[PDB]
């Protein structure tokens, strides 16, 4: 496994047994990305949610198949106070998943 | 092209038929797709929930763990464990489709000195394992209900595109083929009133 | 096909039809009549209280709905999968391959009216009370709960 | 004349006949021979020859018989659905189906009115192929509703057997079918 | 079309028609013979052992099961897109353009029974044995195993 | 006898003719009497008839005629999302539309042809139960605009003076409309 | 259709044809007249300098492609999904629907010809000046630019 | 009558003629005009006036209209998946196929008839547009896969100077054409 989130956090990570970096730089971490695609980490990425609001970019510039880098939007402890918004998040998933904006 | 009959009539007539079915059956397909994806996404959030609890606890037990020890020996026992290698993905062959379900090893036994001179980093230890299996649960979940909605999708636009592309085609093909076949039989209904007159002139040169 | 001039006319001048499928005598079934196509456009003037029977009309319409979405389900289930359905798709699969094979496949054997709204009672039975919309409560309460292999109308 | 079977001489023909053998063209373009329409023949003498046959071929004939004509009706069901979605996203049993009606039509309708043996068949024969091929079928299906994979019964080797079938002599065709037969049981059995 | 009185009432007085196609024409391709609904009628009274070779119905008769697999699962490709094919449903969409491009097209050269029948057999080479079920086993054992790049260069 | 609308006779006709009133017979199986499928009639005699309507009912009347049909507009229009998903995962004001549509469905356009004085609707009842509907929409959504819940709008005691707002004599209709309408405007200014 | 005896042979002797589209009628929109299939084939004699106002020909043209355009790249996005798309395209859709909805939809009014033109550059200036590749630049230093809420 | 090239007239003088020019109907609503169908049409003389080819517009005539014809036939082919498809799973000279066969019938395959001096072109004018196309499309697969985008290759001032190149007149088209070969060459040396 491998995350890009924070310079703080890859710490813990690396004390649970997992790789993890750090750079707190959007357009850097996303080259962090793409050379860490390239370095295929287990083929499980964590990416920090305001570093990159979409995880999907250099997959889908690069690797158009069998999506190997399973990419996952993760937060950070800035915003560990409030969540920001698990239940937006699920119907920006909606709304992004099935093109329909939908709620309850 | 087309060659104008009445088999190829009947051809065209039972292949807007089929159509007509392939319509409703797509359509059954994505009312079950749907049911689906609906049943996905409460357990998506359920576990988006779960992980944004176990991300404040592990930041908690992380932050109070090298606030009071040294961030240097957390550190350095974090540079003493070993990477945990093994995490992998296998076969889940759903609509004929293989998506990568994921888990990991995670040995618990052999702990790189239980009585820990830092008494921080087993409960860190443990709190970012939780942390990690939270992380797994929501990417094997995510991976899914992506290639449902992906899914969804894709019957959505095969359905429209089979309608308003090969419902009027077929039907254009019907109307040519019956239009040329009523030309063809106003042909043979002028050819038999005029053999008619010609049978008649016989008996008015017969005289 | 049903746009040739002879039944086309004589579908212009009668009361309905009943139609032989050749896809239920190609399966093996007789006499091959699917009730899909099929109408009698005046069946509900001879049938009732004193005429059969005060359910006959309900039993019609109830069996027909349920083989009417039993015979989608079945062709469904070839790209979903057995397992992948509900208990109500399962409950009218289920409805409609006994229904082709008790009720329209009959051999040769002689059925009164009785033994007819028998058969179709106990073909009623194996969907669930409260899916049965389309039949008053009360003859659901007299005639709803048969076997089908206790009846011998259709062992 | 047009290659329709709408004309005043096949639509007079067609209903004052029995036992009627249409051909189609899709059939004999890819060398398909005989070019029989299983779709559009039908014979209205299969209930009278049913005792001659339970007589003079064998007891259990005309259910397989029966059954052949199932499974091909079974075929030409979901063709619909196989030309329409594809020949993936089928479920094993239909896919089996599938398969089964391919080689049927390949093993057992297709006859080929040149080679030395099989232009001829007695239906001594003809019901040994059509007991192999439901053999075949029944236990692969009752394999395949149990749990083995698709396609590793499409890779045994039997097939050759049931394939060459039809090629054998009437001579030694029973020597030939016990142990085409005892080979379908024991590949089966060795398979799990 | 094949449908109109001229050609349907000739094709019922003749033996056989070599049918040319207009899809083919527009490749490139000359003469643009599709083998399909073209037919020689006695041809079997002037091929098989002894006349031209052994071999000879038989690889006809593969030809025109393997090809019209190509061509009814072009089809197929058309209506599920290109990569959800399993193997050797890409080996008979190959086997229908090498036919195509190799054996059908020629330029105006003159090409003798061998050379035609070696390139057949170079192109059923892309087939693996147990497709081949039109052909026996001692043709298939003493011919099978030539490339294209051997039947010229 | 095809039962589809392009043979020479029924285009003649509709060339020819100022209304078409469009059966369908699955609004009769759907048990919805008279079964006269809106989406596919049509009258041509609207712009005509306009100054007897603003003189014999009211000087309002053709404009809630276009509301109500525009309220039938787009309760088909966005027929495909509740086709789709279902009435509860609307948004709010498209479940409202769906509920109105719904009850101008179950209350106007349906009528008992076999009751004792549901078989007569005149020109004033029609435009009664005509602005009532009108009335509950259009402060129906000012309270969604409060931001009070769909559910407390749905049940609700005033509705049932709605369904029979038709089961009334006109004798008695102008001792009912005006009770009605206060009762309306209670309702929605007693909520938050 | 078109390929009905009275309109061929109609389509046949004409100068032009004006055909009105069913689907815009559908939306309520009068007159309804799509003009993707409709052509005047004579009018390079009847517009120009000191016929009608000197910018009459490259206006229709840019016109009809922006809302070819627009109508293409809205059957286009109608099937696949509604992101991975540019900014230009989603100017090229406002464009269509402004377009089909104030220069078409003009219900029952005596427009003038310099109306009209003035709602013809008021719907051009919702696209940006490189984009409009067919007319010359004398014209866009002109014109291009109004409110299409103020004039209606 | 109705499009339609089955008919009596148009199959009596298709036999005889020796070169057919199809017009089409779909390709005259986008104002596409001329609106020769380019798939479909054909010719006879092709093969008889090659040697005046080769003596009076160039050398290598034929071939480079048989790369403009056979890059026609490539996209005719690959539009139907990319309808299909859209243009994302398009692999990426999937998509430089397409764009150079847009800029082929945007620039050669299209001629005004009513501008000043795009209505007359001789031999000379459409082999330099035909120059400019193929080095284009040779000199840009060739720098598609030493990494560049196919969404920076579109972007370039040069795509213009093709596109407007059957603007010029016969005299200053030499000229122009040898300016442009050396902005074609000169402007894929800096990409990267």
């Amino acid at each position: 496994m491998a995350v890009i989130a924070d310079p703080e956090t890859a710490q813990g990570f690396r004390l649970a047994g997992l790789e993890g970096y750090g750079a707190s730089s959007a357009e850097e971490a996303q080259s962090l990305l793409e050379t860490l695609v390239e370095r295929g980490g287990y083929a499980l990425v964590a990416v920090d949610e305001a570093l990159l609001p979409d995880p999907e970019r250099a997959v889908e510039r690069l690797m158009r198949g069998r999506d190997l880098p399973v990419l996952l939007p993760i937060a950070g402890l800035k915003e560990a106070f409030q969540g920001h918004d698990v239940e937006g998040y699920m119907r920006e998933l909606v709304r992004k998943t099935i093109g329909f904006d939908i709620k309850l | 092209q087309v060659s104008p009959t009445r088999m190829n009539l009947l051809q065209r007539r039972g292949q807007l038929r089929l159509a007509q079915k392939g319509v409703d059956l797509l359509k059954k397909k994505r009312d079950a797709l749907v049911a689906e994806f609906f049943g996905l996404v409460r357990e998506a959030m359920e576990a988006r929930k779960a992980l944004d609890q176990a991300a404040k606890e592990a930041y908690a037990a992380l932050l109070l763990a090298q606030a009071f020890d040294g961030p240097e020996v957390v550190a350095g026992a974090a540079l003493g464990v070993p990477p945990l290698e093994g995490v992998e993905a296998e076969v889940e062959n759903v609509w004929g489709s293989k998506v990568p379900r994921l888990k990991a090893t995670f040995p618990d036994g052999a702990l790189l000195s239980p009585v820990g001179t830092p008494a921080y980093t087993l409960e860190a230890s443990r709190a970012f394992r939780r942390y990690a299996e939270a992380l797994i649960r929501v990417a094997n979940t995510e991976t899914r209900l992506k290639k449902i909605g992906e899914e969804i999708k894709k019957t959505t636009r095969r359905v429209n595109a089979l309608e308003q592309v090969v419902i009027p085609g077929i039907r254009a093909q019907i109307r040519f083929i019956q239009q040329v076949l009523e030309q063809r039989e106003r042909e043979d209904t002028f050819r038999l009133k005029r053999i008619k007159g010609k049978i008649e002139a016989r008996e008015a040169e017969e005289e | 096909d049903r746009t040739h001039p002879i039944p086309d006319l004589t579908g212009y001048i009668t009361e309905g039809q009943i139609q032989l499928s050749r896809e239920l005598h190609r399966k093996g079934i007789y006499p091959p009549i699917d009730p899909l196509p099929s109408l009698s456009r005046l069946m509900n003037n001879g049938v009732g209280k004193g005429k059969t029977r005060e359910d006959h009309k309900q039993v019609s319409d109830q069996l027909y709905s349920a083989y009417a979405n039993g015979v989608d389900i079945r062709k469904l289930v070839a790209i979903i999968g057995e397992d992948a359905l509900t208990e109500n798709d399962r409950r009218y699969l289920q409805f409609a391959d006994a229904f082709e094979r008790f009720f329209i496949n009959q051999g040769q054997q002689n059925r009164s009216i009785e033994e007819s709204l028998q058969i179709a009672w106990a073909l009623l039975s194996m969907l669930p009370q409260g899916e049965l919309k389309r039949i008053s409560k009360d003859h659901i309460g007299k005639y709803y709960g048969q076997k089908l292999e206790e009846i011998w109308g259709a062992p | 004349p047009g290659g329709d079977m709408s004309e005043p001489v096949t639509q007079s023909t067609l209903r004052i006949v029995g036992a009627f053998w249409r051909l189609d063209a899709s059939l004999a373009f890819r060398r398909h021979f005989p070019a029989i329409n299983w779709n559009g023949s039908y014979s209205l003498f299969t209930s009278a020859l049913d005792p001659w046959y339970r007589e003079n071929v064998a007891e259990d004939y005309p259910e397989l018989r029966d059954a052949i004509s199932e499974l091909l009706q079974r075929e030409a069901g979901l063709q619909e659905i196989v030309q329409l979605v594809g020949p993936d996203a089928l479920q094993d049993a239909e896919r089996l189906v599938i398969e089964v009606g391919r080689i049927i039509r390949e093993d057992f309708l297709q006859q080929n009115a040149y080679h030395e043996v099989d232009a001829y068949c007695s239906m001594k024969k003809a019901y040994g192929i059509m007991k192999m091929i439901l053999a075949f079928y029944k236990e692969a299906e009752a394999a395949i509703k149990r749990g083995v994979s698709i396609d590793e019964i499409l890779q045994l080797p039997v097939l050759e057997r049931i394939g060459r079938a039809r090629y054998v002599s009437e001579e030694e065709f029973p020597a030939y079918f016990e142990e085409a037969m005892k080979e379908i049981q024991g590949a089966f059995k060795a398979l799990a």
